[PDB]
């Protein structure tokens, strides 16, 4: 579990958790907010 | 020796029997590391005693909605009462959030720093806020009538009791749930329904446990 | 000793002598913002303008704010009593924000050169005769003098209690400026209405309810 | 020494040394010797008025027929007005009460009288003042205190029968009595109510519903009416 | 020593050096001393206008009633006419007290150094200093003669209770809407039917 | 108003292009059922389109000939004719975020080039460390004038150089 939680810790694997949980953000944000183009 | 939760395998290194409830039930290995074993402890103990407070909850206003006294069923509890009474819902939502918020920063931070809460900074309070063992908090305010400081044996019983029941009732309110969801009613009345016919009124009759 | 939160670690930069002997210190820097001590200490004089200021304003607010409830001070609401005066006054408000860049840009700069250097506005000359009453009192940001007319800085055993009521009024008054800012966005009325409609009706009138400050809900 | 089960064995924290002690604890709610004392005074205080309220309600009903002495409250009358005499007991009680919580918490500290300083309470054990409060003792205290508890523990059991025969029958002690004795065999709780995994019954409560009294509209539930057999 | 609660742990910084000690600071306020003493000359100052305040109230309300320029309640004393506007005499009163409020507050920073008439340089308030307790010319009956152990006591007593009773004519009016006399009158001719909690379920 | 542009709300071409796509979109919408999926989420998308153009209406955006909303990029004409919320407010909140990213990543780098194993570090992220500065960085601004008053944000001419210079 701790060599599992290393592996989650490599490089590529937190790429992916971290720009999908931006991406999610920034989708979620563009949804409630539809369409922002100023302020 | 002690009877594991899967006979004939060995329980897992890490679990050893010191815990309440402790049967070597760790397949996908989630508390090898002793830290993230103390702090699953915690979390189980917590859900657990919510289940268990949540499942009587159920349980009486369900007994008191067949009994016809009135009481609404538990998926149209929140609703009514809201709506009855004088009552705005994100005010009582936010107010939740401050007293829960509170005692659970508490709880947070007495695990990560364990005597710190008995420092007196709470308004003058000492050692009635220091916790006894990791999620088991009993002083004069947790542990009132006290039966954690006499008889220590039968204090491990009442650890092994409260685990037990709150597992137990930790899947009894994933049943209220799913009951629910399968059925659409409430649950002592899918019970009354078992009682009258039990070969027939079940889940392979639902239509949506086994669509088959 | 106390803290913001007990059973966190306070930060190593706000426990140590320089540190712990300022005023207020209850181990709040979660950001890091103190660890360099030459920042810490223009961080304390920038706290401490800011208090003053913020106590100064909020009783502005406030004291014409109670008193135009009572009988006497018809004062108009704080986010109208500038086009009130200046409609009463004589000047433009751009001149009467000239006259007060430069005079307060003076004093500005006497303070921030004694920020700078200690010991720098007693200089034998500088002044006319303002120059033996402008030095501090070993203590940067709590000068005396002129400042501090009625001595109540001189007794020792009343002096760490002073530093941290002054301390604890202004963290307070700067809350209470930023929420006058906020209710007069969010809700259209004065402070003193908010709170009588606080007190009017708590459970239905607050910031829950008010479909600006949580719109999720 | 004589148990709640001949034969059995008591905890380890029951020795015998209180009186009452019949070794009947399986909770274990004893263990704690600080939380014995308070549940100790806890004991003889709903002893003590289980007592006054059953000999209350039984002289009530004898002396006075045709008042529910459930409905006293509702039916009594005085030009003493109610939130005057609440506040009377409200004053009065807090005193009283403060005064011997006092005594429990620090032992032996308010046996002095306020106003007149020449009377003192002698000293004593919690639960048990003497003095003035009794003038007056037949026999030995090794004895009367096991009857007083014993006396309390049966009217405990009195009063909540009382008002389960009251929420369920809707008539007095008395009364009821009569009925249990006007038919024993049709007039029991089993009699009354049964539950069947087929069907359950329960029976009405003969207490109707929020009642109106001058202008509060007191609201009157029965106790875990969806629990009665 | 007399507790106002008999039992109870009184604060060590309590010794019955004040006058009217009873060990009773449950807020702890009176931990430093320096705000001890600046709270007993507080305490005396508040006590005594307390007290000159329901004599005030009491004896105008007490003579209204039987057998005199105006019988005006004391909450409307600002509605009559005096000679003059009330500013003027706001002006006097500031004036007068700016005087005699700096003159005892002199007396409290150095003790021993505010005695003599600073007109009349004979006239002298004798060495019996005790800050709040002058003596000399305000204490022209020759009265003291008694330790004031006692005396003190009753005047912190009775100031005590006049704070309370002007704590009281305030709270009294704000919620009855009337006099405290006729307060009292309604709670003699019905004291069952007409309590705080009566009044304040009949709001 | 600004360079010949006028308003949008006041705009013709912009009313046109609005009654355009609402044309194009009930031309779409013409051809389903009522209470039929696409017809839902056609009319959501008629509800998305007449919203837009009225938040930017509202906004006070300029429009040109082809009624297309246009942005000023000056800060003095910004904050003199109401537009600072299209360039100005923009341009700080990006400088305030890619501080943050730019901050956060070089106290990871320093913090990481303490150790025995700087690469294995940033092979291996350490995860509490970079959550660590990860939340400390929001007084990046402050911190980093700080740095730069103190002769610390900079590395002095110990770096390497070419044969050249
Ligand atoms: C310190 C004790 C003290 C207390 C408890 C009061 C209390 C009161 N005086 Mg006041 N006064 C006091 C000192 C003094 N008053 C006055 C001169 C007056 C006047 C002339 C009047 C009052 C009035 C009042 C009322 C103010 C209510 C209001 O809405 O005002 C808000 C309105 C304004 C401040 C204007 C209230 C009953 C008013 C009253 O009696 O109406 C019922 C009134 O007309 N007072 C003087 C002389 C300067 C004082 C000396 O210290
Ligand atoms: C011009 C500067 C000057 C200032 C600021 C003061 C200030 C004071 N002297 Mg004064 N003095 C000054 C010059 C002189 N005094 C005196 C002789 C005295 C005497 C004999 C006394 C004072 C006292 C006082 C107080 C008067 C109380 C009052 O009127 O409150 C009015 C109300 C207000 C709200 C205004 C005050 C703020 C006040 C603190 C009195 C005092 O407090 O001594 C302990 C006092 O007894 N003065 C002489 C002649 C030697 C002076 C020479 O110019
Ligand atoms: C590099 C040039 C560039 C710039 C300046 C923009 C800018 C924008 N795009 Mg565009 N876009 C770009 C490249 C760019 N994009 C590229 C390369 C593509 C193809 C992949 C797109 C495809 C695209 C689509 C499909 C959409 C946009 C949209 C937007 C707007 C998004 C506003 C927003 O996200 O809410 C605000 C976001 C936040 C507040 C998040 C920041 C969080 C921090 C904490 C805020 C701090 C502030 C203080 C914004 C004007 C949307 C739009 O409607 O345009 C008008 C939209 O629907 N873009
Ligand atoms: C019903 C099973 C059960 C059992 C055996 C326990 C047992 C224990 N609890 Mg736990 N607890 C429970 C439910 C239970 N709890 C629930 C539901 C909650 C959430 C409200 C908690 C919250 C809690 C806290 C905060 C603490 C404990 C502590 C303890 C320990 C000592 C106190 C004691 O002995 O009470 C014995 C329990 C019983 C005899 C159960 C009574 C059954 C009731 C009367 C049923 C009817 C209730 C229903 C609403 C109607 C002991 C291991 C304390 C501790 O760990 O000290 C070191 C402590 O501080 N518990
Ligand atoms: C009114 C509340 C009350 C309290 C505080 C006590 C307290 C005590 N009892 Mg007593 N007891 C009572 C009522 C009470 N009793 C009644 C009514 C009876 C007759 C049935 C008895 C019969 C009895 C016997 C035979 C003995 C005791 C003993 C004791 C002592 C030690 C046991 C213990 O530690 O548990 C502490 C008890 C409590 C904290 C009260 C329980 C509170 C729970 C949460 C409520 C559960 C009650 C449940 C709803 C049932 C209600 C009645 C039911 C018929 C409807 C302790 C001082 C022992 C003793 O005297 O040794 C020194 C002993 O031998 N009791
Ligand atoms: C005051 C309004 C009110 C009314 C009209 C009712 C009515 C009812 N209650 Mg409820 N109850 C109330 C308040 C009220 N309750 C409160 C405030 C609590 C928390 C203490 C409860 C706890 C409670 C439980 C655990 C149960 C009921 C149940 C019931 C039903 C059967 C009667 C009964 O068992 O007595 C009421 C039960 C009591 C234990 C008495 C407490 C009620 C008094 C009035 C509380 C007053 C306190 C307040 C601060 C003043 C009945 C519909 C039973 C039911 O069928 O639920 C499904 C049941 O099991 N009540
Ligand atoms: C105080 C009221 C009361 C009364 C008079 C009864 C009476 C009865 N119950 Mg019931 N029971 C009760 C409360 C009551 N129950 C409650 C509250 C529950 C829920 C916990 C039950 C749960 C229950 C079950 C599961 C069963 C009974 C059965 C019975 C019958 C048992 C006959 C027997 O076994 O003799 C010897 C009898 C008619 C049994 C039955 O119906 O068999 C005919 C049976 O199987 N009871
Ligand atoms: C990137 C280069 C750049 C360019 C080409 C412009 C261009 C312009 N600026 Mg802008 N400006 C800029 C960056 C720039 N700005 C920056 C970075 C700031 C913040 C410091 C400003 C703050 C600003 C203000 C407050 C004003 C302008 C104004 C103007 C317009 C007229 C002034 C001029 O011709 O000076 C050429 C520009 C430069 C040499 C670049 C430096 C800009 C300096 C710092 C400010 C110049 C202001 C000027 C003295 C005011 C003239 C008043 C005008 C009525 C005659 C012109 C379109 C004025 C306007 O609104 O006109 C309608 C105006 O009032 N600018
Ligand atoms: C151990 C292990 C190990 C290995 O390694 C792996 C694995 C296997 C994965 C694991 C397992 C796991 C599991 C099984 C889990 C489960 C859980 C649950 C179910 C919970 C619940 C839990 C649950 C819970 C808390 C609950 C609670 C509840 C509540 C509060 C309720 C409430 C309510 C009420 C009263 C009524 C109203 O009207 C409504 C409501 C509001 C609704
Ligand atoms: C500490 C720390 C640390 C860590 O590390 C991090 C963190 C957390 C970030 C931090 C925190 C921070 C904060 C919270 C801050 C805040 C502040 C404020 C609130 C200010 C105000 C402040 C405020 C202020 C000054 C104010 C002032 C005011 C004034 C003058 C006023 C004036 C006026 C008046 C009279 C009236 C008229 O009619 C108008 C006017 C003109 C309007």
């Amino acid at each position: 579990m701790k060599d599992f939680t290393t592996y989650l810790s490599t490089a590529p694997v937190i790429a992916t958790i971290w720009f999908t949980f931006t991406a999610g953000l920034l989708i979620e944000i563009n949804r409630y907010f539809p369409d922002p183009l100023v302020f | 020796v002690r009877p594991v939760w899967f006979p004939g395998n060995p329980p897992p290194a890490h679990l050893d029997g010191s815990l309440a409830g402790d049967y070597g039930f760790d397949p996908l290995f989630l508390g090898q590391e002793p830290q993230t074993l103390k702090w699953y402890v915690q979390a189980e103990l917590v859900h657990g005693r919510f289940a268990m407070l949540g499942a009587a909850g159920i349980i009486l206003t369900s007994i008191g909605a067949k009994v016809g006294l009135g009481f609404p069923e538990w998926y149209d509890a929140g609703k009514v009462v809201v709506e009855k009474n004088n009552i705005d819902f994100p005010t009582l939502m936010v107010i939740q959030f401050y007293l829960m918020g509170w005692a659970e920063t508490k709880r947070w931070y007495d695990f990560k720093n364990p005597g710190s809460q008995a420092d007196g900074s709470f308004l003058g309070f000492t050692e009635e806020f220091k916790g006894l063992e990791n999620g088991y908090p009993g002083g004069r305010f947790f542990d009132p009538m006290g039966l954690s400081r006499g008889d220590a044996a039968k204090y491990q019983e009442y650890k092994q009791k409260e685990v037990k029941n709150g597992r137990l009732a930790m899947i009894a309110c994933l049943g209220f749930a799913a009951q629910y969801a399968a059925t659409g009613k409430g649950p002592l009345d899918n019970l009354a329904d078992h009682l009258a016919d039990p070969n027939h009124v079940n889940f392979a009759t639902n239509g949506v446990s086994i669509p088959i | 000793r106390q803290s913001w939160l007990p059973g966190s670690q306070i930060p190593a930069h706000l426990d140590t002598p320089a540190a712990q002997a300022l005023a207020g210190n209850f181990g709040f820097d979660p950001l890091g913002l103190g660890k360099d001590p030459v920042a810490l200490r223009w961080y304390q004089q920038a706290e401490l303008i800011h208090c003053r200021t913020a106590m100064a304003g909020v009783a502005g607010i406030l004291i014409p704010g109670l008193l135009t409830k009572a009988g006497a001070l018809n004062v108009p609401e704080w986010y109208d009593a500038g086009k009130v005066a200046i409609e009463n006054s004589f000047a433009p408000w751009g001149s009467l924000l000239a006259v007060q860049l430069f005079l307060c840009g003076f004093v500005e700069a006497k303070r921030w050169q004694d920020i700078r250097k200690p010991g720098s506005q007693g200089e034998p000359g500088s002044f006319l005769g303002f120059e033996a009453s402008l030095k501090g009192t070993s203590e940067l940001g709590y000068p005396g003098g002129p400042f501090d007319p009625l001595g109540l800085s001189k007794e020792a055993d009343k002096w760490a209690d002073w530093k941290l009521k002054e301390v604890k009024n202004g963290r307070l008054a700067m809350l209470a400026f930023l929420g006058f800012v906020a209710q007069k966005y969010a809700t259209g009325a004065g402070p003193v209405d908010n709170l009588a409609a606080h007190l009017k009706d708590p459970w239905h009138v607050n910031y829950a309810t008010n479909g600006v400050s949580l719109p999720f809900l | 020494r004589p148990l709640w089960l001949p034969g059995s064995t008591p905890p380890a924290h029951l020795k015998g040394d209180l009186p009452g002690d019949f070794g009947f604890d399986p909770l274990g709610l004893g263990a704690n010797a600080e939380s014995l004392k308070w549940f100790k005074e806890s004991e003889l205080v709903h002893s003590r008025w289980a007592m006054a309220a059953v000999a209350g309600i039984l002289v009530q009903e004898i002396v006075r027929p045709d008042v529910f002495w459930y409905n006293a409250g509702k039916e009594v009358e005085s030009p003493l007005g109610p939130l005057g005499l609440l506040a009377v007991e409200f004053f009065l009680m807090h005193w009283v009460e403060v005064r011997r919580w006092q005594d429990l918490r620090k032992p032996g500290s308010v046996d002095q009288d306020p106003i007149f300083s020449q009377y003192k309470l002698p000293p004593h054990e919690v639960g048990y003042p003497g003095g003035v409060f009794a003038p007056f003792i037949p026999g030995d205290l090794a004895e009367l205190k096991v009857k007083e508890i014993k006396n309390g523990r049966l009217a405990m059991l009195a009063f909540v029968g009382f008002v389960m025969a009251a929420q369920v029958t809707g008539k007095g002690p008395i009364a009821a009595l009569q009925e249990h004795l006007a038919d024993p065999w049709g007039t029991t709780i089993f009699s009354k109510a049964a539950v069947v995994p087929g069907q359950a019954v329960a029976p009405p409560c003969k207490i109707p519903a929020s009642v109106s009294y001058k202008g509060i509209e007191i609201p009157t539930p029965c106790f875990l009416q969806g629990l009665w057999p | 020593l007399p507790s106002w609660m008999p039992g109870a742990d009184l604060p060590g910084y309590l010794n019955g050096t004040l006058p009217g000690d009873f060990g009773f600071d449950p807020l702890y306020l009176g931990q430093d001393p320096v705000k001890l003493k600046w709270y007993a000359q507080a305490e005396l100052m508040n006590a005594r206008f307390a007290m000159l305040a329901v004599a005030g109230i009491l004896v105008p309300e007490l003579l209204s009633n039987i057998g005199p320029g105006a019988g005006v309640a004391w909450y409307d004393a600002g509605k009559f006419e005096y000679f003059a506007p009330a500013s003027s005499l706001f002006g006097v009163q500031m004036l007068l007290f700016a005087w005699v409020e700096i003159r005892r507050y002199q007396d409290f920073v150095k003790p021993g150094s505010a005695n003599q008439d600073p007109i009349f340089t004979n006239n002298k308030l004798p060495d019996g200093n005790e800050p709040g307790y002058p003596g000399g010319i305000f204490d022209p009956f020759g009265w003291s003669k008694g330790d004031i152990k006692s005396l003190k006591l009753k005047e912190i007593k009775n100031g005590r209770l006049a704070m309370l009773a002007f704590a009281g004519f305030i709270g009294q009016a704000y919620t009855t809407g009337t006099t405290p006399l006729k307060n009292l009158s309604t709670h003699l001719a019905d004291p069952w039917s007409t309590t705080v909690w009566q009044n304040d379920l009949a709001r | 108003d600004i360079a010949g542009l006028t308003p949008c709300s006041e705009s013709k071409a912009y009313a046109k292009l609005e009654k355009k796509e609402l044309k194009t979109l009930e031309k779409r919408l013409k051809q389903y059922e009522a209470d039929s999926a696409p017809a839902v989420a056609l009319k959501a998308t008629m509800e998305r389109t007449k919203a837009r153009f009225a938040n930017y209406a509202k906004a006070g955006l300029l429009c040109g000939n082809d009624g297309l909303p246009h942005l000023i990029a000056d800060p003095g004409l910004a904050l003199k004719y109401g537009h600072a919320g299209e360039v100005f407010i923009p341009t700080f909140g990006f400088l305030y975020v890619a501080g943050y990213i730019g901050y956060v990543g070089r106290q990871y780098l320093i913090a990481v080039k303490g150790e025995a194993k700087p690469t294995d570090k940033e092979i291996i992220i350490d995860v509490p460390l970079a959550t660590k500065l990860a939340w400390q960085g929001a007084g990046w601004p402050l911190a980093a004038v700080q740095e730069l008053q103190r002769g610390t944000l900079l590395e002095k001419e110990e770096n390497i150089t070419v044969s050249p210079r």
